[PDB]
């Protein structure tokens, strides 16, 4: 009676008062004017909060939530009223953005709130939810209202149990690498939950949305320090590639120019004959918004990103000396993995027969031949040594390679066979496979057969020769 | 008094998004470079466009803009209906002809 | 203001540095003391918001990290203070008929200062189950009085009955379970009914306007499965219309925030006493919020109940608390033979889910959601408290310091080997 | 303050009853549009037209084709 705080914090304990807070909530995402009353909205709260003695706590999780209901176009209302809410860091405000205060700053009780729903995953009516609490938590943890790591610590799957799992994946394709296992075709077909769990939510899906989001310097931060990481899952090197491409795509149109051929992506006008006479009409699509990151156009309408600005923190590259350097972290995190999206070594090695064509006549053309060939060693080559029956990719590649000496080649070919295939895991896995199906196909060569056989062997020699 | 001011500011707000019923959305451009269309860009014509605003004006009465609204539609069925019947006869006679004699 | 900061600024000057806390703290009491009127102290109030950080200090003389406080309810600094603040609270919420807004503004800054003060975890700072009575939403005793009587006797009566006090409605004796059944029952058909004219309305503008749309073009084929509302088109690019909005909007809420205004109630009150204006407010077919409201209430409650009959554990933790401070009570706390366990449990299941969730899984499917998620939500956060909330005490904030790191950004070298191996 | 409220009573009323006119207006406009909507669909099924000149076609269309016409209910889809 004399030291309690006499508040009301679960929902059940003062019903009316939740009641209309939450019902008002609804009508400021149902409001077309909502923007210019983010005020009164304000004012009203805390009017509602102080009659029927709410917590601040659970009243910050219950706006949290109904929020994350509309996050997909509400998310401009929802970020200018927390901004104005008295519920927000403003002289300590997280960065989140430089590598010497990624655990700086924040407010840390909604830190708690939101490290604390985002390890809810059992029961069956929050598994269609996470998504979107996720999204709105990559929102609001990129403009400065809680640090970083302070998410990172406290999320469910600890560091050690993540540190067992990377040891058994480890193991366990290493063993099926080397040794490999045999398919059964027709052997013997006659006679006479916690895997999932990882790699589904917790730390490993925040950083997928965090990359996704164009939040580049946590996850950057984070692999820096446990690279096996990328084992984990794959779509952390499609996302990292999908933000990698953007930033260089601009840089790319500049050379081997297709501005001037930009002017050729149109459709074909609907014609129609009407009254004996021809009729041209353009077709008609309507515009969807979705969390899927890559657009689409599923035969009728364009599906896009809802999250319009994500792009917003990183600029494109003005030089290739840029690339360089940048290529030195991003590319260098991304590792052998750069093969499992092929469009991008196709635009850097166009990037780079343009940039050698462009000085054929200067006196300094073996500087920037040397300048390749190094980039080509360390960064490239290895990628390409991963790809699975593509040979287009190949293809650009040695045409980019076709300008150097052949001593070059024969360098980079031996230093390939012999030191990266051993002592590097997921080349060591690719060669293996490579070598055993070939193989396969060797024990199975006709007078008779070579009609098909024919086209796969040379597909697979083609993709992964050496 | 502040009870109905609350319940009307709740009716008025709520029926501005939510409640709305907007144009029919006929659609028709005259660019030939255009071969694929937003259909959301669409808007009204500035004829009627004015005629429409002219509802929230804070002076104006009701019946005038009705009357217009009724004299805009009957000119839009007249000019309609005159291009279409000139359009039709004539022109395609005319075509018809010259084009047997051209192929001749 | 300026003496106050002073005092902080002159502790290491003291002869016991570590004094300086039980004296700060006692100086700002006394000023909290002093204002005339809540216009001065929510005037004073950002200062006690700018220099929170050194409350969290009770003795050390270097600051914490952030996120971190050394308060305890029952500590040397907060031993009369936690006490005294909450008299005024308590005071405050006493009047409950003369409070102007400024009333409610104050003690929600108060509030808010208190529960940041002391961390989650601290025996004081999460309510130990008080069902929170006097949720009254009436016109506080103010204007204050066919189908609109018998409507209004029958939401009164449920809605004290079973929302006021679940525990009550939880455990009866088989006459009140089926009394406040055969209350409800045509309340929430009449309700229901309304809302399916609600929805049957949009969706009837919605698919004549499509069916028209799509007749009206070549190969349109419109979608029909979206109907999430959109401003028209007339509106979303007109700038007369979006100037006459705003001038009207800034004019009442220039209204709202006059000191000659701040006796007004909230703009979601139910106002249970005026039985006409109670009928007015549910039964209108375009302000559909207060049917949300009452869904959300019946939800809640619902939720409880069923958690309560079946658990047989969260039972336990509410007999304890019910007994300890009150060794004397008469509701049962075990008294469930079966045959009332089955109404009850029966009531339950079949308003929060076989009405609710089934209408709104057609139609609305976002206020779905929301109930959905805000049931689940309750339940987990109860069955945080039950341990006495543990699941918050282990937070683990890193303290390091971070360095910005270093990249590799040189090229390997080429041996003397011009080929590739010794033989070629 | 609170003895005193009959002299604080006629600025709210009149909001209100703003309030109300604007409400109105805005009903009225959304009526408009479920008029002209109705008489585009006119248009679109079939050929409902048929209007009487009264010496207006031949000031429009044009008076040779008035003779065409003499010896309208046309199609406008």
């Amino acid at each position: 009676s004399k030291y309690e705080l006499k508040k009301y914090n679960l929902l059940v304990e003062n019903s009316v008062g939740y009641g209309q807070l939450v019902a008002l909530l609804i009508l400021a995402y149902y409001d077309p004017d909502n923007f210019s009353k983010v005020s009164a909205y304000l004012k009203e709260i805390y009017h509602i909060m102080g009659k029927y003695s709410l917590d601040s706590i659970r009243t910050l999780d219950v706006i949290l939530n109904v929020s994350s209901q509309f996050i997909t176009e509400g998310y401009k209302f929802f970020i200018a009223l927390l901004r104005k809410s008295d519920s927000w860091p403003s002289s300590h405000v997280a960065n989140n953005s430089n590598y010497s205060s990624l655990n700086e700053g924040g407010n840390m009780i909604a830190a708690n709130i939101i490290s604390f729903n985002l390890s809810q995953y059992n029961e069956e009516v929050d598994k269609e939810n996470y998504e979107r609490y996720m999204d709105m938590c990559c929102i609001l943890l990129k403009n400065g209202f809680v640090n970083f790591y302070s998410i990172w610590d406290n999320v469910k799957p600890e560091m050690e149990f993540l540190q067992e799992y990377i040891q058994n994946l480890e193991t366990e394709l290493e063993e099926e690498s080397t040794k490999g296992v045999e398919n059964p075709l027709a052997m013997a077909a006659a006679l006479s939950k916690t895997q999932q769990d990882i790699l589904l939510f917790g730390k490993i899906k925040l950083l997928e949305r965090l990359l996704i989001h164009g939040c580049v310097i946590p996850v950057i931060h984070v692999l820096k320090q446990y690279p096996k990481v990328l084992y984990v899952s794959e779509s952390l090197s499609r996302y990292l590639g999908r933000v990698f491409e953007y930033l260089l795509n601009p840089l790319y149109t500049s050379m081997t120019s297709s501005g001037e051929s930009k002017d050729m992506a149109t459709a074909l006008m609907i014609t129609r004959i009407d009254n004996g006479i021809l009729a041209h009409k353009p077709r008609l699509i309507h515009k969807y918004k979705t969390h899927e990151p890559f657009e689409s156009l599923e035969l009728n309408s364009s599906y896009v990103f809802y999250y319009s600005e994500w792009n917003s923190n990183l600029t494109p590259f003005a030089s290739v000396n840029d690339l360089f350097e940048n290529s030195h972290i991003y590319l260098s995190i991304i590792g052998p993995y750069l093969g499992r999206i092929p469009t991008l070594l196709s635009k850097i090695s166009r990037i780079g027969v343009a940039d050698i064509q462009k000085n054929h006549g200067s006196e300094s053309l073996h500087v920037t031949i040397d300048k390749w060939i190094d980039y080509v060693r360390k960064f490239i080559f290895p990628a390409t040594s991963l790809l699975q029956n593509n040979p287009i990719a190949t293809s650009e590649v040695y045409e980019l390679m076709k300008f150097f000496p052949f001593e070059k080649r024969y360098f980079i070919y031996n230093e390939m066979m012999t030191k990266l295939s051993q002592d590097i895991l997921p080349l060591k896995v690719s060669f293996n496979k490579a070598e055993r199906e070939a193989k396969s196909i060797l024990k199975a060569l006709s007078i008779d057969t070579i009609a098909k056989e024919s086209r796969r062997f040379a597909k697979l020699i083609s993709t992964n020769p050496l | 008094t502040f009870e109905h001011l609350n319940r009307d500011t709740l009716r008025y707000i709520n029926l501005l998004k939510r409640l709305s019923v907007d144009l029919a959305k006929q659609v028709e451009v005259s660019d030939p470079s255009v071969t694929v269309y937003e259909m959301d860009k669409w808007v009204p014509s500035e004829k009627l466009q004015g005629i429409l605003e002219q509802y929230c004006a804070p002076d104006t009465d009701i019946r005038g803009v009705d009357a217009q609204i009724k004299n805009y539609l009957d000119q839009i069925k007249m000019a309609r209906a005159k291009f279409g019947l000139e359009n039709k006869y004539s022109l395609k006679e005319r075509l018809s002809t010259l084009t047997k004699e051209l192929n001749h | 203001c300026i003496g106050l900061d002073f005092v902080y600024n002159s502790r290491f000057n003291r002869s016991n540095p570590a004094s300086w806390g039980n004296t700060f703290f006692e100086l700002f009491s006394t000023i909290i003391d002093l204002l005339n009127s809540p216009s001065t102290f929510l005037k004073f109030w950002p200062y006690a918001e700018s220099r929170i950080e050194w409350f969290k200090m009770n003795t050390s003389v270097e600051p914490v990290s952030l996120g971190e406080s050394n308060l305890i309810s029952y500590k040397q600094p907060l031993y009369e203070k936690l006490r005294h603040w909450n008299d005024i609270l308590a005071k405050l919420e006493n009047n409950d008929i003369l409070n102007t807004v400024k009333h409610y503004n104050m003690k929600y800054k108060l509030e808010n200062f208190l529960s940041e003060l002391l961390p989650i975890n601290e025996e004081s700072n999460f309510n130990r189950s008080a069902s929170i009575s006097a949720l009254q939403e009436s016109d506080n005793e103010w204007n204050r009085s066919s189908s609109d009587v018998i409507f209004a006797a029958d939401y009164n009566f449920v809605f004290y009955h079973l929302i006021i006090c679940p525990i009550e409605f939880a455990f009866s004796d088989l006459e009140y379970k089926n009394d406040v059944d055969r209350s409800l029952s045509p309340l929430l058909d009449a309700i229901l009914e309304i809302e399916e004219n609600f929805y049957s309305k949009i969706k009837m503008n919605n698919r004549t306007r499509y069916s028209l749309e799509e007749a009206l073009n070549t190969e349109y084929y419109a979608n029909y499965d979206v109907m999430t509302p959109k401003l028209p088109v007339y509106m979303k690019h007109s700038n007369a219309m979006k100037m006459d909005r705003n001038e009207f909007w800034a004019n009442l809420q220039n209204i709202k925030e006059s000191d000659d205004y701040t006796l007004r109630p909230t703009i979601m009150d139910i106002s249970l006493s005026n039985t006409t204006c109670l009928y007015k407010q549910l039964t209108q077919e375009d302000d559909d919020y207060y049917r949300k409201q009452f869904i959300l209430q019946l939800c809640f409650t619902t939720n409880l109940i069923r958690n309560l009959i079946s658990s047989d554990e969260t039972r336990n933790f509410y007999k304890s608390c019910y007994l300890r401070e009150n060794p004397l009570s008469d509701i049962d706390f075990e008294n469930l033979d079966e045959v009332n366990k089955k109404r009850g449990l029966n009531l339950c299941s079949y308003i929060c889910d076989n009405r609710v969730l089934k209408f709104y899984k057609i139609k609305d499917p976002d206020f779905y959601r929301v109930i959905r998620k805000l049931m689940s939500s309750d339940e987990k956060f109860t069955t945080a408290k039950i341990d006495g909330f543990k699941e918050f005490q282990n937070f683990r904030i890193s303290k390091e310091k971070i360095p910005p790191p270093a990249f590799d950004e040189t090229f390997k070298k080429f041996t003397f080997i011009k080929m590739g191996n010794k033989l070629i | 303050k609170l003895e005193n409220l009959k002299d604080k009573l006629p600025d709210i009323k009149s909001i209100h009853s703003k309030l109300l006119l604007r409400i109105g207006k805005l009903q009225g406009l959304y009526d408009s549009v479920q008029v002209i909507n109705r008489e585009v669909e006119g248009l679109s099924e079939g050929r409902t037209s048929l209007v009487v000149t009264r010496a207006e076609w031949e000031k429009e269309l044009g008076t040779d084709l008035v003779k065409f016409l003499i010896e309208i209910y046309d199609d406008f889809s």
